[PDB]
């Protein structure tokens, strides 16, 4: 808007004052130096805005992708959905735009233990089914990573592979068969 | 494998009187006839070198606590000694973060970024630390350590081995990854033409700019102390119209194709941030996201840009 | 007063000794910030260190989580 009170290297700014002080012999002057500069001016605003509108629908297709990834789904992508683990999202609307509503897992009050790769038992190597093998520094428990719920090693949380001689940092332990007090 | 991305490029900043003009009043009073240009192009100037220190900080920063690595470095057989800091080196890089940084005038200016290499290489060596010792926990809450053979064995579950496969091949898992880190410092040190690219193109640039001052665009010279020393006031303001039509038409191109190639840029930073997340805090199961094979785990390195 | 940055001459701004957040960036590392009062300017901190409880048998587990939105 405000360019349209430039001359551009003529008397006037106005066309109306343009032709009224030069007339066509010398407006085909005057008339063609606001022509040449009001076009200028007006194609830097669309080359401008041609930039500003790719940047925008690069915006709109991340959100849409948040949108098919986070609403409509639980994400396995680490920072997609918020930080931690994605649980589950929320959209609103805002003037131009969306706001999303991450609910996110977050764990917390972390305790220290006594790890082992694997235990020893009748000379055989028990590896855990899901979970690590922890000491609370006198027995030994299998528990989940993520949660700290310790259970006893039994026949069913572990199996088993090879002898107790070739891994690095087995411990010697008792795994519990429940069969056997079962049937005596 | 190794992968190299642009994430930022050099601010540059015009005046633009002093380019079209040069201190001269006879040339600066027509200037004012053409309205604001050049407060525009000082806007979108100012706008994209804004961005390169957006885009720095969102590849980078992605930690909260600057983590260390512990003075006794046993992890299981594997040896990370070429990719953790030196403290007798330059800036305190790692080995291979050096072989890295040895591959690759009139109202024009250069701003400098806002982080220094020496912040940006503590940045990555903290995203180092946090990884060889907690695994991917650092970058969901509380950084938690476990053991880096036990980390590694979590890595197998994640791709449908078992963990007995790990820890019955330790030591031969533990030499194929020493002896492949080993062959990156060799084929370095023997590469980074994406990041040679954007340095040579904005000089190319910049030199287009320059050598533009020395063009009639239909006038009788380039000098503004020839057109006002053999020409009387009335001739020689046709005279130096010519001359300000012409170099701001080159000063315009110039800011035009620095923003298409900033647009380019901020691209490549925004997939570096993602990659930065998905594979170096996360094990990835997109295909072919973070290499090519079974993703295990990912390390940054910093690089010029 | 008078101090040289990288970023060229800084002028009505005191250069303190510790690193904050940065708050206005000057440049080349180096941010200000108006304290308790006066204009000063400092080295920009990127975070807390922390030193991690590594070792080949330990492992932390937690106990409690949160919900966070
Ligand atoms: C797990 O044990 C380690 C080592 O014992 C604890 O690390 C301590 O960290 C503090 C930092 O404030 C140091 O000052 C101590 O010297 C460290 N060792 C100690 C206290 O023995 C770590 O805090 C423990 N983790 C948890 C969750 O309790
Ligand atoms: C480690 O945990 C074990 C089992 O949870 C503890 O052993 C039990 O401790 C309680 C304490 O009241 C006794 O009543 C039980 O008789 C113990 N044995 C069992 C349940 O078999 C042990 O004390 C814990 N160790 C430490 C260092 O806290
Ligand atoms: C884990 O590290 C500890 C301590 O660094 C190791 O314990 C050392 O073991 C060797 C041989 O087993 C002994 O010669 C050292 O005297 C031990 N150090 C101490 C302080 O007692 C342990 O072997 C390592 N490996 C594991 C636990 O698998
Ligand atoms: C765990 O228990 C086994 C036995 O079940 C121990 O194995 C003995 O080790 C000694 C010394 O290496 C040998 O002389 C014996 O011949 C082994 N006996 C058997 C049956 O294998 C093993 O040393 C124990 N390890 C720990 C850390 O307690
Ligand atoms: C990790 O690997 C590096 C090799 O890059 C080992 O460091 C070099 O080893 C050679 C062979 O003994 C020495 O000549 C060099 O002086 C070592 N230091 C260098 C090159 O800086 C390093 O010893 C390995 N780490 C472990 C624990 O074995
Ligand atoms: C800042 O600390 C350094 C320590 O090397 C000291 O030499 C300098 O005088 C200190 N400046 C102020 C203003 O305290």
């Amino acid at each position: 808007v405000k360019q349209l009170s430039s001359n551009f290297g003529a008397i006037s700014s106005v066309l109306n004052d343009i032709l009224s002080r030069l007339d066509p012999p010398e407006a085909e002057v005057q008339i063609d130096r606001l022509i040449t500069g009001r076009l200028q001016s007006l194609q830097t605003y669309v080359t401008q805005q041609l930039i500003r509108a790719a940047e925008i629908r690069a915006s709109a297709n991340l959100a849409a992708t948040k949108m098919s990834e986070c609403v409509l789904g639980q994400s396995k992508r680490v920072d997609f959905c918020g930080k931690g683990y994605h649980l589950m999202s929320f959209p609103q609307s805002a003037p131009h735009g969306v706001v999303f509503l991450h609910v996110t897992y977050v764990p917390a009050q972390e305790k220290n233990f006594t790890t082992a790769p694997a235990i020893c038992h009748d000379g055989k190597a028990h590896f855990p089914r899901e979970g690590v093998f922890v000491s609370n520094g006198t027995h030994w428990f299998v528990t989940q990573r993520n949660f700290y719920e310790p259970q006893i090693i039994t026949t069913d949380n572990t199996f088993v592979s090879g002898n107790c001689d070739v891994v690095i940092g087995i411990v010697n332990n008792t795994v519990y068969d429940p069969l056997q007090p079962e049937l005596d | 494998t190794t992968e190299i991305l642009p994430v930022s490029m050099t601010k540059t900043s015009v005046d633009c009187t002093m380019y079209i003009c040069g201190d001269s009043t006879e040339c600066s009073n027509l200037l004012l006839q053409y309205g604001s240009f050049c407060t525009q192009l000082n806007r979108a100037l100012t706008g994209i070198a804004v961005e390169q220190d957006k885009n720095t900080q969102e590849v980078f920063a992605q930690v909260k606590q600057i983590y260390k690595t512990p003075p006794i470095k046993d992890f299981g057989g594997f040896n990370f000694s070429q990719i953790l800091p030196d403290p007798s080196k330059p800036s305190k890089r790692s080995p291979i973060e050096d072989l890295l940084f040895n591959k690759v005038f009139n109202g024009l200016t250069v701003l400098p970024p806002l982080l220094t290499d020496e912040m940006i290489a503590q940045y990555t060596s903290a995203l180092l630390a946090g990884t060889i010792t907690s695994g991917w926990t650092f970058g969901a809450g509380p950084a938690l350590q476990i053991p880096f053979p036990m980390q590694m064995a979590y890595r197998f579950n994640g791709i449908g081995v078992t963990q007995n496969v790990l820890y019955e091949n330790q030591k031969l898992i533990a030499n194929q990854f020493n002896s492949a880190i080993g062959k990156i410092q060799d084929s370095l040190s023997s590469a980074l033409g994406k990041l040679q690219d954007v340095v040579n193109q904005n000089a190319q640039a910049l030199n287009t700019l320059v050598k533009q001052l020395s063009s009639n665009f239909g006038a009788i010279s380039s000098v503004l102390n020839d057109i006002l020393s053999r020409l009387d006031p009335p001739e020689a303001e046709v005279q130096i119209d010519r001359l300000i039509t012409g170099r701001l038409q080159s000063l315009q191109t110039y800011v035009t194709q620095q923003l298409i190639r900033a647009a380019e840029i901020r691209a490549s930073a925004n997939l570096a941030a993602t990659k930065m997340s998905e594979c170096v805090l996360g094990q990835s199961k997109r295909v072919d996201f973070c290499g090519k094979g079974y993703h295990l785990m990912s390390f940054p390195q910093s690089a010029p840009h | 007063n008078v101090f040289q940055t990288r970023a060229g001459c800084l002028i009505g701004a005191e250069h303190v000794n510790n690193s904050y957040e940065c708050d206005i960036p000057i440049g080349a590392g180096i941010c200000a910030s108006y304290q308790t009062q006066s204009i000063i300017a400092y080295t920009m901190s990127l975070g807390a260190e922390n030193s991690v409880a590594y070792s080949n048998n330990s492992i932390a587990i937690p106990t409690n989580f949160t919900i966070s939105v």
